C-alpha cells in the first residue's frame, strides 16, 4: 500500500508481468483465501461482552480485527488506481494460470456478510434507542 | 441518614489505606509495569527516511 | 549401481526415510559382505541424518556391529560420519547412544 | 603430530575423530566429559592452541573440543538467561550511578552458577560426574589475550603464510574461543578494558575480514549490545527504589490527611480508590501530556541511551564493499544494525521479563533458578527421572506462590508444556498435568494465561490430561463466558464415541465447569450442548436399578448425567418463567426423559449410595406443588438415626 | 468503641463472624456505587492477611483503627 | 598383596597413619603403558582420607606404606582394582594398572 500509494502506474505493470511470466496460481488463490474469514462484527460474541460489563486490555473482538481487513481491500484497490484496463481482467477471468479465482465476485461476498451483520448489529440496538459508548466505537 | 454517613467512609477505607502503601516489593514491580506502557513508547521515530536514504549509497546497494 | 540408486530415492526426503524404517535391520545384517559395504554405508549415512524416527531403532545390537567394521577395516572416515550423525540427532542429543 | 600435514588420509582420519570426541559429548554428558579428560589430558589442549605450525583442520579440532568439554555446557546456560534480568534490591543495587559521566561496574543480577569437578578416579564417581570438568581459566583467560594480539597486530601486514594455512583457520577458533570466553562470567575490567582497545580503539573492526570471520564478529558485537541493556535495566531499578518511596507516603498520606480531617466519599478518596495497578498509571501517566514529577522527565532525558556510531557505520560499510552472499551473515548483519536505530524496542521488550525480588528471598530463587534449567535443557534430549526430581522441588519451593507473575514470566507454563507435546507423539504425563493443575489455582490472571492451549488439549484425552482443561475454567466466571462452541463441539463428539462405558463420566466432568462454574449457571452456555444432545442417543429406570445387582460403571455414568442436565437448567426464578423461550429448554428436560425417579430417590442409600441420590435430587429441584413436599417425604431418612451410632 | 460493633453487625447479615462477599455487595448496591466483582473482593481483601478471605472481627477493628 | 616398588627413599619413620589426609602427585598408566590418568597433568596434588572408602583399595593399600618424599610405582592387581567391570571409557576390563605416586603431606 506505501508503494502502490498514489495509484502508482509502474508498479502496477512489475505487479502484473510478473503474474504473467512466474505464472503464480498461489497468489490468487491466497488473496481468495485471505478475504475468506478476514473479519465480521459479530454480536454473539458482543452480548457477552456486554453481559461482562455489568460486573467486570478489553475490545478484543472489534469488527473480528478491522486493521487488517481494511488494509487487505485498500491494496486491492490500488491495483486498480487509474483504471487499468488489465488488472480489471486478471482479476476476474485470469488467463495466464490453469485455475482461474474471480475475485470481483469473491470480494462480493464478503461483503454481504458486512450488510447481514451491521444490519443485525442494528436489530439487538434497535430498541434501547440510546446510544452507549460502546455501542459508538463498535459502530 | 447519620448511620450510613460512615457507611461511605468503612466502603471506601478498603480502597483507600493500601494503594501501594503496604507492598514494597510488589509496588516496584508494578511502578515500572506502568512505565513501560505509556512513559516508553515514544516518538523518536523519525529515523525512517534517514537509515533508507543511507541504505542506498553504492556493486549492489546495501538496500537491494 | 543399485545401491546408489537407493540412495539417491531418500536422501531428500524426510517423508521416504521414515518408511526405510523396518527394513534398517536387514542392511546392517548384510553390511558384512565386505565387497558392497561401500553402498549399506553411504545409505545408512544418508537416513540417520534425516529422520529422528529411523534413529530409535537402532539397538546395542546394531552399533556393534558398525564398531566391528571399524576393526577389520581401519582408516575410515565415513564410518566415523555415521557416528557423528547417530549420537546427536537434528537438534536434540540422544543420550542413550 | 606436525609431520600429519603431508599425510592426507592419516590428517582425515583424525579430524573425523576429533568431531567423534564433540559429538558424544555434546549437550552435557557430565559422564563421558570426565571420559574424554583421560583420551584428550587438557595439558596437551594448551599446547594445541599456542603451535602455530598445526594443520589446517586440526587447529580447528582441538579448539571446538576444547569448548564442548570444559566451557559449553555452562556457556549455554547463560544464553538461557539472557534475557530474564530479574534483579535484587538490596542495598547495593541503589549505589548504581546509572550513568557514570560495555566494560560495565557492578552488573548486580541474578545470572546462574557455575561449579566445576574436579576430574579424578576414585570410588565416589557418581557425586562428581554431575557438573563438568575443570581446567584452569586462569592461565586461559590471559592467554587468549596475547594470542589474539599476536595475531592483529602481526596480522596487519597481510601475509601469505599465516597460521592455518589461510586466514579463516588462523582468526575463526580464536574468536570463538573468546566469544564463549566472553559469555562466562570471567573478564573483568583489568582486561576488558585490555581487550576493548583490540575492535574499538576509542584495530580488528576495521581491517579486512573474510566472510564466515566477520559472522562470528556479528555474535561478538551482539553480545556487547546486550551488555549495555542490562546496565539500563540496572540503571532503572536503582532508581526506581526511591521513587517509589516517595510515592508510597507522598500520595498515601495526602490521601490519608486529606481523609482524616475530612467521613464520605464524594471525591477525596474517590479520586484515586480503584485497582492498585490501575492506580499505578493514574499517578505516573499524568506526568507528561507537582513536586515529584520534577524527577521523571530529568531521567527520561538521560534514559536517552560511542558504540552505537561505529556498529551502525561499519555494518552498512561491509554490505557497501562486497557482495555478500551466505545469507546467515546478511540476516545477522542487520539485526544488529536495526537495533542501533531502535534502542526503544529493545528497551520495550526487556520490561515484560524482569521483575524485582527483596534480599531475604535471594536465597530460594536461585535454587528455583538453578532447578529450572535442568528442566529447560531437558527439553532436547528413561530420560525423565530429573524432570520429576525438578518439577517437584519447584513446587515444594519458597518463591512459586508469593511471585506468580514472576513464574508467569519465565514461561514455565509453556516449559511444561514443550516436554508434554513430546511425550503425547506414559508416567510422565501424570506428573506433568500434576504441575498445571498445582499452577492454575495460585492466581486468577495465571489460569488467563493457560486457558489459550485448550483448544490443543482437548485433542489429547487418554483416560491426567484433562484435568488441564476442566481447572482452566473452573472457578472464574470470564473464561466460562469466553469460549465458543466448537470448542465444546469437540467433547460431545467423543461421548458419542463412547455409545458401547466408563469415560464417559469424565468427559462429562468438564461439562460441568463449562455451565455452572460459580453456583449460578451461565445463559449461553446453557443454550449449548442441550441444543446438541438432542441430537445425539445419549427404558431407564431398568438400567439404574439393575447396576446395583451387577460395579459402579454405569450406575455413575448415568449418576453424573443427570447433575450435568441438572445445571443446564435456566434459573430458580422467574427468569425461568417468565422469560423468551428458556421455557423451551425447561420442557426438554422433562419430555426427553420422564421423571421415574422412584429408582433414584429411596433405593440407592439403604445398606455410590449417598452421592447418586445427591445427583438426583438436584435435577429434582431445578426442572421439577405443595402435595408433593409429603408423597417424597421421609424417604432416605429412615436410615438416619438408625446407623447414627456407627459412625 | 461501640458504634463500629453496630455498623458490623448492620453489615453482619447471617450470624457468622466472618463477613462474606454477598453482604457488601447487598449493602453496595444501596449504597451508590456500581463495582465489579474483583473490585468488591479486593474491599475485602485489599487488607488480607493470611489466606482466610473473609474479613472478620479483629482485623475489622484494628482497620477502623486504621481510619476512625 | 600388592606389588610395591620403591623409586625414591623418603624417610621411613614417619608414616600415614589412619585417619588422615593424603597429599598425593600421581600419575596413572594401564599395563600397555598408555596412560591414562595423571596430577602433574591437571596441576592439582590430589588428597584423599584413609578408610573412608574413597580411593580404591589398591592405591589406598600401596599407599599407606610409604612415607614423606618416597615415591612408589604400585602395579595394582585388577581384582583388588576396578575388576571385570573395570570403568565404562577410561579402564578396559581386567587389566593390571602402574601407578608412580609420590606423597607429599599429610596431616
Ligand atoms: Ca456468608
Ligand atoms: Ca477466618
Amino acid at each position: 500500500i506505501a508503494i502502490l500509494n498514489g495509484g502508482n502506474s509502474t508498479v502496477q505493470q512489475k505487479m502484473l508481468e510478473y503474474l504473467k511470466e512466474k505464472k503464480d496460481v498461489g497468489f490468487f488463490q491466497s488473496l481468495a483465501g485471505l478475504m475468506q474469514s478476514c473479519s465480521v462484527l459479530d454480536l454473539n460474541a458482543f452480548e457477552r461482552q456486554n453481559k461482562a460489563e455489568g460486573l467486570g486490555g478489553s475490545g478484543e473482538k472489534v469488527l473480528q480485527d478491522d486493521e487488517f481487513t481494511c488494509d487487505l481491500f485498500r491494496f486491492l484497490q490500488l491495483l486498480c488506481e487509474g483504471h487499468n484496463s488489465d488488472f480489471q481482467n486478471y482479476l476476474r477471468t485470469q488467463t495466464g494460470n490453469n485455475t482461474t479465482v474471480n475475485i470481483i465476485i469473491s470480494t462480493v461476498d464478503y461483503l454481504l456478510r458486512v450488510q447481514e451483520s451491521i444490519s443485525d448489529f442494528y436489530w439487538y440496538y434497535s430498541g434501547k434507542d440510546v446510544i452507549d459508548e460502546q455501542g459508538q466505537r463498535n459502530f | 441518614l447519620l448511620s450510613k454517613q460512615r457507611k461511605r467512609a468503612v466502603v471506601a477505607c478498603f480502597r483507600m489505606a493500601p494503594l501501594y502503601n503496604l507492598p514494597r516489593h510488589r509496588a516496584v514491580n508494578l511502578f515500572l509495569q506502568g512505565y513501560e506502557k505509556s512513559w516508553i513508547e515514544t516518538e523518536e521515530h523519525y529515523f525512517e527516511d534517514k537509515l533508507i536514504e543511507d541504505l542506498a549509497k553504492p556493486r549492489v546497494d546495501p538496500l537491494h | 549401481s543399485l545401491y546408489e540408486l537407493l540412495a539417491a530415492l531418500i536422501r531428500g526426503n524426510r517423508k521416504n526415510c521414515a518408511q526405510f524404517s523396518g527394513s534398517l535391520d536387514w542392511l546392517i545384517s548384510r553390511l558384512e559382505r565386505l565387497e558392497a559395504s561401500s553402498g549399506i554405508l553411504e545409505v545408512l549415512h544418508c537416513v540417520l541424518v534425516e529422520s529422528p524416527e529411523a534413529l530409535n531403532i537402532i539397538k546395542e545390537g546394531h552399533i556393534k556391529s558398525i564398531i566391528s567394521l571399524l576393526d577389520k577395516h581401519g582408516r575410515n572416515h565415513k564410518v566415523l560420519d555415521v557416528l557423528c550423525s547417530l549420537c546427536v540427532c537434528h537438534g536434540v542429543a540422544v543420550r542413550s547412544n | 603430530i606436525l609431520e600429519l600435514t603431508e599425510q592426507e588420509e592419516l590428517l582425515k582420519f583424525h579430524y573425523h575423530t576429533l568431531r567423534l570426541y564433540s559429538a558424544v559429548c555434546a549437550l552435557g554428558n557430565h559422564r563421558v566429559a570426565h571420559a574424554l579428560c583421560s583420551h584428550v589430558d587438557e595439558p596437551q589442549l594448551l599446547y594445541a592452541i599456542e603451535n602455530k605450525y598445526m594443520p589446517g583442520l586440526l587447529r580447528a579440532g582441538y579448539y571446538d573440543l576444547l569448548i564442548d568439554i570444559h566451557l559449553s555446557s555452562y556457556a549455554t546456560a547463560r544464553l538461557m538467561m539472557n534475557n530474564e534480568f530479574i534483579v535484587p534490591m538490596t542495598e547495593e543495587t541503589k549505589s548504581i550511578t546509572l550513568f557514570p559521566d560495555p566494560g560495565i561496574g557492578l552488573s548486580t543480577s541474578l545470572r546462574p552458577r557455575m561449579q566445576f569437578s574436579s576430574p579424578s578416579f576414585v570410588s565416589i564417581n557418581n557425586e562428581c560426574y554431575q557438573y563438568s570438568p575443570e581446567f584452569p581459566l586462569d592461565i586461559l583467560k590471559a592467554k587468549t589475550i596475547q594470542m589474539l594480539t599476536e595475531a592483529v597486530q602481526e596480522g596487519s601486514l597481510h601475509a601469505r603464510d599465516p597460521v592455518g594455512g589461510t586466514t579463516e583457520f588462523l582468526f575463526v577458533p580464536l574468536i570463538k574461543l573468546f566469544y564463549t570466553l566472553l559469555i562466562m562470567g570471567i573478564f573483568h575490567n583489568e582486561d576488558l578494558k585490555h581487550i576493548l582497545q583490540l575492535i574499538e580503539p576509542s584495530g580488528l573492526l576495521q581491517m579486512k575480514l573474510p566472510e564466515p570471520v566477520k559472522l562470528q564478529m556479528c555474535l561478538l558485537l551482539q553480545y556487547l549490545c546486550d551488555c549495555q541493556v542490562r546496565h539500563r535495566i540496572e540503571a532503572i531499578v536503582a532508581f526506581s527504589d526511591d521513587f517509589v518511596a516517595k510515592l508510597q507516603d507522598n500520595q498515601r498520606f495526602r490521601y490519608n490527611e486529606v481523609m482524616q480531617a475530612l467521613c464520605p466519599c464524594p471525591e477525596e478518596i474517590r479520586d484515586q480508590l480503584l485497582d492498585f495497578h490501575e492506580d499505578l498509571m493514574t499517578h505516573c501517566g499524568i506526568e507528561l501530556d507537582l513536586t515529584i514529577r520534577g524527577r521523571l522527565l530529568s531521567l527520561v532525558e538521560k534514559v536517552t541511551y560511542t558504540l552505537q556510531q561505529l556498529i551502525s557505520e561499519t555494518m552498512v560499510r561491509w554490505a557497501q564493499e562486497s557482495v555478500i552472499e551466505d545469507p546467515e551473515l546478511v540476516r545477522a548483519m542487520f539485526v544488529l544494525l536495526h537495533r542501533q536505530y531502535d534502542g526503544i524496542g529493545g528497551l520495550v521488550r526487556a520490561l515484560p521479563k524482569t521483575y524485582t525480588i527483596n534480599g531475604v528471598s535471594v536465597e530460594d530463587t536461585i535454587n528455583l533458578l538453578a532447578s529450572l534449567g535442568q528442566i529447560r535443557s531437558l527439553l532436547s534430549v528413561e530420560e525423565e527421572k530429573l524432570m520429576i526430581r525438578g518439577l517437584g522441588d519447584i513446587m515444594n519451593n519458597k518463591v512459586f506462590y508469593q511471585h506468580p507473575n514472576l513464574m508467569r514470566a519465565l514461561g514455565m507454563h509453556e516449559t511444561v508444556m514443550e516436554v508434554m507435546v513430546n511425550v503425547l507423539g506414559p508416567k510422565m504425563v501424570a506428573n506433568c498435568c500434576r504441575f498445571l493443575c498445582y499452577f492454575c489455582r495460585i492466581s486468577r490472571q495465571n489460569q488467563k494465561a493457560m486457558f489459550d492451549h485448550l483448544s490443543y488439549l482437548l485433542e489429547n484425552s487418554s483416560v491426567t490430561p484433562l484435568d488441564v482443561a476442566a481447572a482452566s475454567v473452573m472457578d472464574n466466571n470470564e473464561l466460562a463466558l469466553a469460549l465458543r462452541e466448537p470448542d465444546l463441539e469437540k467433547v460431545v463428539r467423543y461421548l458419542a464415541g463412547c455409545g458401547l462405558p466408563v469415560e464417559g463420566e469424565r468427559y462429562l466432568d468438564f461439562l460441568r465447569f463449562a455451565v455452572f462454574c460459580n453456583g449460578e449457571s451461565v445463559e449461553e452456555n446453557a443454550n449449548v450442548v442441550v441444543r446438541l444432545l438432542i441430537r445425539r442417543p445419549e427404558g431407564l429406570l431398568a438400567a439404574m436399578e439393575e447396576a446395583i445387582k451387577i460395579g459402579n460403571a454405569i450406575m455413575t455414568f448415568y449418576a453424573a448425567l443427570i447433575d450435568l442436565l441438572g445445571r443446564c437448567a435456566p434459573e430458580m426464578h422467574l427468569i425461568h418463567a417468565a422469560k423468551g423461550e428458556a421455557i423451551r429448554i425447561r420442557s426438554i428436560l422433562r419430555s426427553l426423559i420422564p421423571l421415574g425417579d422412584l429408582v433414584g430417590v429411596i433405593s440407592i442409600a439403604f445398606q455410590f449410595c449417598p452421592d447418586h441420590k445427591a445427583a438426583m435430587v438436584l435435577f429434582l429441584d431445578r426442572v421439577y406443588v405443595q402435595d408433593f413436599l409429603l408423597h417424597l417425604l421421609e424417604v432416605g431418612f429412615l436410615p438416619d438415626l438408625r446407623a447414627a451410632a456407627s459412625l | 468503641i461501640a458504634e463500629f460493633k453496630e455498623a458490623f453487625s448492620l453489615f453482619d447479615k447471617d450470624g457468622d463472624g466472618t463477613i462474606t462477599t454477598k453482604e457488601l455487595g447487598t449493602v453496595m448496591r444501596s449504597l451508590g456505587q456500581n463495582p465489579t466483582e474483583a473490585e468488591l473482593q479486593d474491599m475485602i481483601n485489599e487488607v488480607d492477611a493470611d489466606g482466610n478471605g473473609t474479613i472478620d472481627f479483629p482485623e475489622f477493628l484494628t482497620m477502623m483503627a486504621r481510619k476512625m | 598383596g600388592v606389588e610395591i616398588e620403591t623409586i625414591s627413599p623418603g624417610d621411613g619413620r614417619t608414616f600415614p597413619k589412619k585417619g588422615q589426609t593424603c597429599v598425593v602427585h600421581y600419575t596413572g598408566m594401564l599395563q600397555n603403558g598408555k596412560k591414562f590418568d595423571s596430577s602433574r597433568d591437571r596441576n592439582k596434588p590430589f588428597k584423599f582420607r584413609i578408610g573412608k572408602q574413597e580411593v580404591i583399595k589398591g592405591f589406598e593399600e600401596g599407599a599407606a606404606q610409604m612415607s614423606l618424599g618416597q615415591r612408589a610405582k604400585l602395579t595394582c592387581t585388577p581384582d583388588v582394582a576396578y575388576g571385570a567391570t573395570g570403568h565404562p571409557g577410561v579402564i578396559p576390563p581386567n587389566a593390571t594398572l602402574i601407578f608412580d605416586v609420590e606423597l607429599l603431606n599429610l596431616e
